[PDB]
C-alpha cells in the first residue's frame, strides 16, 4: 500500500505519502521498517525533486515538507547547472515563497521551526549556486523586508547566519578554492549593511526571540570580520552589560565575548587596550551583580544542574581563560585594575572546584597556561602568590589515581586489584602533575607546608580517609624533581616516617592494601632519594619481595612493577658491592631468586627477570657479567636442559604441562632479552640450537594435530600452546636481532638455521596454522642484516610472498595480522634489498605491482599507509636504475597502472586518510613524465612518431577522466589537467588542485577556470 | 533477592549459542552467584552485567543439566537450558560460560552439581 | 517514559557495535553498513524508574546515508561518534555536529571517542577538545572492551530526567520456572565451535 508513492507514472497520492511519513515517525517495528525503506527510495528518485512543489502546497505533514526539502537540497548542491533556467527560477521562487508564507503566519512561525530553519538552509544552498553573480540585490532587500516584519527579520537573522556558516566556517571542504574565495569576498562586500541592520536591531531591543537570533548571528560573523565593527561602534557596551542583565541573551552574549577575546587587533594601539579591558570589566561586573558574588559555592550550583547552569558555568570557564589567556597582562600593571584580574581568577578558583572531569580539564589547561608564564616572567608571580596557593589546595585534593597505583575500592568497600587500566586518566594525571610541579617550583615553601600539615591530619586521625591519604600521596609523589636534593632529603624522610607511622596504626587488609599502595607510589618516584640511601634502598626492595607473597593481589602486582620501576633507575647500585655489604645485591636477589618469585603468576616472574637483566647489564665487565647472566638463568636453563633431554628422545610434549613449562622458559628469555639486548647473546646461545630443533618438533606436532582433527584442532588449548612455543621462539630471535651490535654473528651463526626451521614451515603448513610473527621476525631480520644476506632473503620472498598474497588478497579483513605484517616486510625489502624483487621472475613481479595497489585500496591505515609507501620508494628504486631495460620495461608495463590505481583512491571517496601520501605518490609520479625522466614511449604506432610521454600523459589522463567522470565537461578536465601538471612540483598547490577536482566531481557545471586559483 | 542465601560467587563471561549462525554471542560479562532461595530451598543461577547491572542469566540449576567442555576451552563449560527468564518470557539456549581461570571453571562445575543435589531434594 | 535518540559520526566508528553491546550484549567482529538507520528500543532500569531510549542508529557512509538530517527530527537527545585510531573521523566531528544542531537546537548530547581498546591511538587525548565550546558530554569509550560504555546512557539519562543523582540500578529478578533428539545435535555443533577471544581475561 505505501509502496504506492514510489510510482511516479501516476500521480501522487500526498496523503499516502503523509500516512508513510507519519508511519515512519511516529510508528514502530516492521511498520517502521518498511516505511523508512520507502521513503529513502522516494527520495533517492532523481524526479522526486518535481513533487517537492506539490508536496509543499499539500501536505499536511511537517516532516513530509522537511523531507521535500531534503530532496531539493540533494538536487541544489549536485545537479543545479543541469536544471533548464526555468526550473532554477521556479524553484528559487517557490522556497522563497514558502518561506514569506510561513513567516507572515504567526501560528506557523512559532510551531514549524524546523520546517522553517530546514527552508533557510536550502534558500542559503540556492544562495551558494546563484548569489550574488544572479542575485545581486538578495542583501539590499532582505535588510529592506527585514523593517516590514518582526518575524521575517528573526528568520532574516537565521538565513544569514547560516550564510555565514556556509561560506566561512564549512566552505574549506565543500567549495572550490576560488568558489570559496568568490563567496567570501561577496559577504565582506556587503557586510557594512549586514552590520547596520544587526546594530541597529540590538540597539532598538532588549531580551527577545529576534535579539537573540541578531546574536547567534553575530557569534559566526566574528569569526572573520574587521575588528573595526567590534571595537569603533558601541557594540561591545551592549554586549558586556545589556545582554549580559537578561538570561535568554546571556549565553549567546558570552560565546560572542569569547570569540571578540579571539579577534585580530592592533597591540601597540591604547585606546583599543582600554576597551578590551572596559568589556571584562563590565563582564564580570554583570556576573557579580546579576548571577552570582565571587564567593559563590559553584561546585554546588553544578552539582544541583538547574535550568542551564551547567552550560553557563562552562561557557564562563571558556570566557574567563580565553580572555585571560591572551589578555590578562592588560591588568598586572595598573593598580586599579588589580581587584578585577584577581576577582576573575577567584571565579576561575571556585570553577575549578566543580566535579566534571572535562571541565576540569579546561580549567587546567588555562592553570598550566598562568603557572608556565609566572615561571618565567620577571615580577608577575607576587601577583598571583593567594590564587596559587588556593590551587595548590585544590590540585592536591583533585589528584587522580596515577597509572601506577593498582588498588581501587570497589562497590562493596573493599580494596581491590583494578580490572582493567584506567586508561582515561593517563593524560589528566600528567597534566595535573605538570601544573603542580610548576606550583612547587613557585612556592616550594608553601606547597611543603600545605603537604605536610595535610600529612599530620592523617596521622592524627583528624581527617584520615582513603580519599584523604591517598590523594596527597599521590601529589607527594608527583612533585619528585622540583626540590634541590638537599631539600627533598628532609622532605622524603618526613614523609616517609610519617607513612610508616600510618602502616603500624591502620590495620586489616584494606586499609594495609591503601597504605601499602601509596608507600610504593611514593618511593618508586624518588629513585634520587634511594640512591643516596642504600640501606634505605635495600630495605623498601627486600620489603617488595615480601608482598610478593601478598596474597592481595592487587598489592602482589604492585609490589613487582615498583621493583622495576626503581631498578629501571637505581640499577647501579644493585651491581656494586654496597660498603658494609658482603656481596652486590644482585647476588642476594638470584640466590633466593626461587623463594622470592615462588608464589607469583608467570608474567610476573618474568618481569621480576626482566629487572634483574637490566641490573646485569650494569657490568661492563664481559667475564662478570655472562657470569651474572648464567647465575641469573640458572633455573630456566636447568629446566631447559631437562626438556630438551625428554623431548629429543621422543616426540611424544604431548603433555600440556610442559607445553606450559617450556613457553615459560622461552617467555623467561625473551624477558631478559629485553633488558639486556646484545648483552643477551652467550644466552642465546646456549639455547639457539635446541630451541630451533624444538620448533620444529613442535610444528610437526601442529600439523599432525591438524591431519587428525582438522583447522578445527588450531583452536584447541593444546595446539595454541605449542604455538605459543613458536611465537616466543620467534620474539625471542626478533628481540635479540633487533638489538644486536654483532651484525657478523647474527649473519654466520643466527639467521642460516632461522630461516631453514622457519620459512618451509611456513609456506607448506595451511593457511590457519601460518603464524603471522614468521613475518615480524623476517622483517627484523632484513632491516638489521638483509644488506648482508642477498640470497635469504631472496629465500624469505620465495617461502611467504605469493603463499601470503593468496591469504589477503581475497576481501580486506581475513588473517588481519597476516595482513599488516607482509606489507612491513615487503616495505623493508624494498628498502634495504630491493635487488630480491630484481630477481623475481615477471609473473611474480607482477603479483607485487599487484600487492602493492591491493595494499592502496585497504581502509585499514597500518596497510594503506605501507602500501603507499612501498609505490613511492618503488619508484625511487627504479628511477635510481636510470636508463636501463628493466627501468624502461617497468615503466611500460606499470606507470599507468600507478598511475591510475592512485587516482581511483583519490577520487573514490572511501580512502581519504591516504590523501596526502597518494598526492605525494601522484605528484613523483607525474614528476617523472615532466622531467623527462622516462627514457622510452610510454605509448606503444597508437600515437605519431615524435610524440612526447607529456603529450601521451595529458590524453591518457584526459580520456581515463573522461570515461570515468562523464558528467565533466571536456574543458574542465582540460583545465584541471593543465593545473596538475604545472604544479607538479609544487605539492602544497598540487594538493589543492586536487582538492578543488574533488569538489567538482561531485556536481555538474563546475568552472574550469577555477583551476587558474592563485 | 533477600529472600536468598548466595551459596557461591565467581566473575565470568556468558554466551549463547546462535544456530542460524554458527557462532557464541556474549550475553554478558559479571557476577554469576548460585542462589538459595530460604523459602524454598530451590536454587537459581543469577547473573547480572557489570555498571547496567542487567540480568543476563536467570534460571534454576535443573538436576537434569550437564556441564560439557567447549573444544576451544580448559576455562569453560557449555549446557542446555531449557527455561531462562532473563528477557521475559522462559525460553530455551544454548550457554557457554567462561571463567578467569581452569581452576574457577572447575570450581563452578563443583558448586553446579552440589546445587544440582539441593534442587533434587 | 521514552526518548528519542540518534546517533551519528563517520562510517566505522562503531556506533552499530555500541547500540548492539547494549541491547544484547554481543560483541559483533564484523562490519555490516547500516542502510540508511536502524531504530531499535533500548531499556535502563535506575533509581528514578525505568528511561526508555528510542535508539536511531543512522549510517555514517555517504553512500548509505539515506534521509540523512531528516532522521534527526524530533531527537531529544544525541551521541556523536568518531573512533580514536582514526583522524580522519574526529575531523569530520564538527560536520556530523553542524547537521545535527541545525534539526536540533537544544539537546544534550554526548561525543563518544570509540575504540580506545586499539595500542596505537592516534587521535590524543590531548587534541579532544571540540566538546568544551559545544556543551557537549565527552567520554573515552571501547564497545569491545566495555570501557566506559554505561556513561554515554547514564549522563544522558541525568540530563532527560533531571536529576543529576539517577543511577543504574538491578532489575528485581523474578524466580524462574521448573521445565529432545535435536538437543544432542544442538548441544554437539555447540561444543565444537569454538568461543571467541580465548586470550581475553575473561
Ligand atoms: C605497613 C605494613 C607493611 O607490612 O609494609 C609497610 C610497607 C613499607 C614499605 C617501605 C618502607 C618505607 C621500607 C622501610 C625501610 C626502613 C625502615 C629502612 C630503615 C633501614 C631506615 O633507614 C630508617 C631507620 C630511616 O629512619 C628511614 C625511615 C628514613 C631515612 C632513610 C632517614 C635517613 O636516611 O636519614 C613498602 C615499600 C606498610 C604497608
Ligand atoms: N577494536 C574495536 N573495534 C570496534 C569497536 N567498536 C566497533 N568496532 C569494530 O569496528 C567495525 C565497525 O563497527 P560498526 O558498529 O559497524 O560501525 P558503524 O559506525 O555502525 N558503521 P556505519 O556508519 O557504516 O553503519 C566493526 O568491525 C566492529 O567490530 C571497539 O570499541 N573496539
Ligand atoms: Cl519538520
Ligand atoms: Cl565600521
Ligand atoms: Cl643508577
Ligand atoms: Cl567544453
Ligand atoms: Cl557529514
Ligand atoms: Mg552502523
Amino acid at each position: 500500500a505505501m509502496e504506492g508513492i514510489l510510482d511516479f507514472s501516476n500521480d501522487l497520492d500526498i496523503a499516502l505519502l503523509d500516512q508513510v511519513v507519519s508511519t515512519f515517525y511516529q510508528g514502530s517495528g516492521v511498520q517502521q521498517k518498511q516505511a523508512q525503506e520507502i521513503l529513502t527510495k522516494f527520495q533517492d528518485n532523481p524526479d522526486a525533486w518535481q513533487k517537492a512543489d506539490q508536496i509543499l502546497q499539500f501536505s499536511t505533514n511537517p516532516q513530509s515538507k522537511f523531507i521535500a526539502l531534503s530532496i531539493l537540497d540533494k538536487l541544489i548542491t549536485r545537479k543545479w547547472k543541469l536544471l533548464p533556467n526555468d526550473h532554477r527560477i521556479g524553484i528559487r521562487n517557490f522556497v522563497v515563497g514558502m518561506i514569506i508564507s510561513m513567516c507572515q503566519d504567526d501560528e506557523v512561525f512559532k510551531t514549524q521551526k524546523n520546517l522553517i530553519n530546514k527552508s533557510d538552509l536550502t534558500l542559503v544552498q540556492i544562495l551558494k549556486q546563484e548569489w550574488p553573480q544572479n542575485w545581486p540585490e538578495f542583501i539590499p532587500e532582505l535588510i529592506g523586508s527585514s523593517s516590514s516584519s518582526v518575524n521575517v527579520c528573526e528568520n532574516n537573522m537565521i538565513v544569514l547566519k547560516l550564510l555565514s556558516e556556509e561560506v566561512f566556517d564549512f566552505s574549506a571542504e565543500q567549495m572550490t578554492q576560488a568558489k570559496a574565495l568568490h563567496l567570501k569576498n561577496s559577504m565582506s562586500k556587503e557586510f557594512e549593511q549586514i552590520f547596520k541592520l544587526c546594530f541597529q536591531v540590538l540597539e532598538q531591543g532588549s531580551s527577545s526571540s529576534l535579539i537573540v537570533a541578531t546574536l547567534e548571528s553575530l557569534l559566526r560573523y566574528l569569526h572573520w570580520i574587521p575588528y573595526r565593527y567590534i571595537y569603533e561602534t558601541n557594540i561591545l557596551e551592549l554586549l558586556s552589560t545589556k545582554f549580559m542583565t537578561s538570561p535568554d541573551t546571556r549565553a549567546i552574549t558570552l560565546k560572542c565575548l569569547t570569540e571578540v577575546s579571539n579577534l585580530k587587533i592592533p597591540q601597540d594601539n591604547d585606546l583599543i587596550k582600554r576597551q578590551t579591558v572596559l568589556f571584562f570589566q563590565n563582564t564580570l561586573q554583570q556576573i557579580a551583580t546579576s548571577v552570582m558574588p565571587v564567593t559563590a559555592d559553584l561546585k554546588a550550583t553544578y552539582a544541583n544542574a538547574n535550568g542551564n547552569d551547567q552550560s553557563f558555568l562552562q561557557d564562563l570557564a571558556m570566557f574567563l581563560t580565553t580572555y585571560l589567556a591572551r589578555n590578562r597582562a592588560l591588568l598586572e600593571s595598573d593598580e586599579s585594575l588589580r581587584e578585577l584580574l584577581l576577582n576573575a581568577h577567584q571565579y576561575l578558583i571556585q570553577l575549578s572546584k566543580i566535579e566534571e572531569r572535562e571541565l576540569f580539564k579546561t580549567t587546567l589547561d588555562y592553570w598550566h597556561n598562568l603557572v608556565a608564564d609566572l615561571f618565567y616572567e620577571p615580577l608577575k608571580k607576587h601577583i598571583y602568590e593567594e590564587i596559587c596557593s588556593q590551587l595548590r589546595l585544590v590540585i592536591i585534593e583533585n589528584m587522580v589515581r596515577p597509572e601506577e597505583v593498582l588498588v581501587v575500592e570497589n562497590d562493596e568497600g573493599e580494596i581491590v586489584r583494578e580490572f582493567v587500566k584506567e586508561s582515561d586518566t593517563i593524560q589528566l594525571y600528567k597534566s595535573e602533575r605538570e601544573v603542580l610541579v610548576y606550583l612547587t617550583h613557585l612556592n616550594v615553601i608553601d606547597t611543603e607546608e600545605i603537604m605536610i600539615s595535610k600529612l599530620a591530619r592523617q596521622i592524627d586521625g583528624s581527617e584520615w580517609s582513603w580519599h584523604n591519604i591517598n590523594t596527597l600521596s599521590w601529589a607527594i609523589g608527583s612533585i619528585s624533581g622540583t626540590m634541590s636534593e638537599d631539600t627533598e632529603k628532609r622532605f622524603v624522610v618526613t614523609v616517609i616516617k610519617d607513612l610508616l607511622d600510618l602502616c603500624v596504626k591502620k590495620s586489616g587488609k584494606d586499609n594495609e592494601a591503601v597504605v601499602a599502595s601509596d608507600i610504593m607510589y611514593v618511593v618508586g618516584q624518588y629513585p634520587r632519594f634511594l640512591k643516596a640511601h642504600w640501606n634505605f634502598l635495600r630495605t623498601v626492595i627486600l620489603q617488595l619481595f615480601e608482598f610478593m607473597h601478598e596474597t592481595h593481589e592487587g598489592v602482589q602486582d604492585m609490589a613487582c612493577d615498583t621493583f622495576i620501576k626503581i631498578v629501571q633507575k637505581c640499577k647501579y647500585h644493585f651491581v656494586i658491592q654496597q660498603p658494609r655489604e658482603s656481596e652486590p645485591f644482585i647476588q642476594t636477589i638470584i640466590r633466593d631468586i626461587q623463594k622470592t618469585t615462588a608464589d607469583l603468576q608467570p608474567q610476573q616472574v618474568h618481569t621480576f627477570y626482566k629487572a634483574c637483566g637490566i641490573i646485569i647489564s650494569e657490568e661492563r665487565s664481559v667475564a662478570e657479567r655472562n657470569r651474572l647472566l648464567s647465575d641469573l638463568m640458572q633455573l630456566p636453563n636447568m629446566a631447559w636442559d631437562t626438556i630438551v633431554e625428554q623431548s629429543t628422545a621422543n616426540p611424544t610434549l604431548l603433555d600440556s604441562e610442559t607445553v606450559k613449562i617450556i613457553a615459560n622458559i622461552i617467555k623467561t628469555n625473551v624477558a631478559v632479552c629485553t633488558s639486556m639486548g646484545a648483552d643477551f647473546y652467550p644466552q642465546l646461545g646456549h639455547i639457539y640450537y635446541n630451541m630451533l630443533q624444538l620448533y620444529r618438533a613442535v610444528s610437526s606436532m601442529i600439523s599432525a594435530q591438524v591431519a587428525a582433527e582438522g583447522l578445527i584442532a588450531t583452536k584447541t588449548p593444546k595446539v595454541r600452546g605449542l604455538r605459543t612455543i613458536k611465537k616466543e621462539i620467534l620474539k625471542l630471535v626478533e628481540t635479540y636481532i633487533s638489538k644486536a651490535r654483532n651484525l657478523d654473528d647474527v649473519v654466520k651463526v643466527l639467521v642460516e638455521p632461522l630461516l631453514n626451521a622457519v620459512l618451509e614451515d611456513y609456506m607448506n603448513n595451511v593457511p590457519d596454522a601460518r603464524d603471522a610473527e614468521v613475518l615480524n621476525c623476517m622483517t627484523t631480520v632484513v632491516e638489521k642484516v638483509g644488506h648482508m644476506i642477498p640470497q635469504g632473503v631472496i629465500l624469505i620472498l620465495q617461502s611467504v610472498f605469493e603463499c601470503t598474497l593468496d591469504m589477503i588478497n581475497k576481501d580486506f579483513t581475513e588473517y588481519p595480522e597476516h595482513r599488516v605484517e607482509f606489507y612491513k616486510l615487503l616495505k623493508v625489502i624494498n628498502e634495504k634489498s630491493f635487488a630480491a624483487f630484481l630477481e623475481l621472475p615477471p609473473a611474480a613481479f607482477k603479483l607485487f605491482v599487484d600487492a602493492i595497489c591491493w595494499a592502496f585500496k585497504h581502509n585499514n591505515r597500518d596497510v594503506e599507509v605501507n602500501g603507499l609507501q612501498i609505490a613511492l620508494d618503488l619508484v625511487k628504486n627504479i628511477e635510481r636504475m636510470g636508463n636501463v631495460p628493466f627501468a624502461n620495461e617497468f615503466h611500460k608495463n606499470y606507470f599507468f597502472i600507478f598511475v591510475s590505481e592512485t587516482f581511483f583512491v583519490l577520487t573514490d571517496s572511501d580512502h581519504k586518510s591516504g590523501f596526502s601520501k597518494q598526492a605525494l605518490l601522484l605528484m613523483k609520479l607525474i614528476s617523472l613524465v615532466y622531467d623527462n625522466k622516462i627514457s622510452v614511449p610510454l605509448y606503444q604506432a597508437e600515437v605519431p612518431q615524435g610524440t612526447s610521454n607529456q603529450v601521451y600523459l595529458s590524453q591518457y589522463l584526459a580520456n581515463m577522466l573522461s570515461n570515468a567522470f562523464p558528467h565533466l565537461t571536456s574543458e574542465q578536465i582540460a583545465s584541471f589537467l593543465s593545473a596538475l601538471t604545472k604544479q607538479c612540483k609544487d605539492l602544497v598547490v598540487f594538493k589543492g588542485t586536487l582538492r578543488d577536482f574533488l569538489v567538482q566531481i561531485k556536481e555538474v557545471g563546475g568552472d574550469p577556470t577555477d583551476y587558474l586559483f592563485a | 533477592e533477600e529472600d536468598e542465601e548466595v551459596l557461591y560467587k565467581v566473575r565470568a563471561k556468558l554466551f549463547r549459542f546462535d544456530k542460524d549462525a554458527k557462532e557464541w554471542k556474549e550475553r554478558g560479562t559479571g557476577d554469576c552467584k548460585f542462589l538459595k532461595n530460604k523459602k524454598t530451598n530451590k536454587v537459581r543461577i543469577l547473573m547480572r552485567r557489570d555498571k547496567t547491572l542487567k540480568i543476563c542469566a536467570n534460571h534454576i540449576i535443573a538436576p537434569e543439566y550437564t556441564l560439557k567442555p567447549n573444544v576451544g576451552s580448559d576455562r569453560s563449560w557449555v549446557y542446555a537450558c531449557t527455561a531462562d527468564i532473563a528477557e521475559g518470557e522462559a525460553e530455551a539456549f544454548t550457554f557457554a560460560i567462561r571463567f578467569g581461570s581452569k581452576e574457577n571453571a572447575d570450581k563452578f562445575k563443583e558448586e553446579f552439581e552440589k546445587a544440582q543435589e539441593i534442587n533434587k531434594k | 517514559v521514552q526518548f528519542k535518540l540518534v546517533l551519528v559520526g563517520d562510517g566505522g566508528t562503531g556506533k552499530t557495535t555500541f547500540v548492539k553491546r547494549h541491547l544484547t550484549g554481543e560483541f559483533e567482529k564484523k562490519y555490516v553498513a547500516t542502510l540508511g538507520v536502524e531504530v531499535h528500543p533500548l531499556v535502563f532500569h535506575t533509581n528514578r524508574g525505568p528511561i526508555k531510549f528510542n535508539v536511531w542508529d543512522t549510517a555514517g557512509q555517504e553512500k548509505f546515508g539515506g534521509l540523512r538530517d531528516g532522521y534527526y527530527i524530533q531527537a531529544q537527545c544525541a551521541i556523536i561518534m568518531f573512533d580514536v585510531t582514526s583522524r580522519v573521523t574526529y575531523k569530520n566531528v564538527p560536520n556530523w555536529h553542524r547537521d545535527l544542531v541545525r534539526v536540533c537546537e537544544n539537546i544534550p548530547i554526548v561525543l563518544c571517542g570509540n575504540k580506545v581498546d586499539i595500542k596505537d591511538r592516534k587521535v590524543k587525548a590531548k587534541s579532544i577538545v571540540f566538546h568544551r565550546k559545544k556543551n557537549l558530554q565527552y567520554y573515552d569509550i571501547s564497545a569491545k572492551s566495555n570501557y566506559n560504555f554505561e556513561k554515554p546512557f547514564l549522563w544522558l539519562a541525568r540530563k532527560l530526567i533531571g536529576d543529576p543523582n539517577l543511577e543504574f540500578v538491578a532489575m528485581p529478578a523474578l524466580a524462574p520456572p521448573e521445565v529432545a533428539a535435536q538437543y544432542e545435535h544442538d548441544l554437539e555443533v555447540a561444543q565444537t565451535t569454538a568461543l571467541p577471544d580465548e586470550d581475553d581475561d575473561l
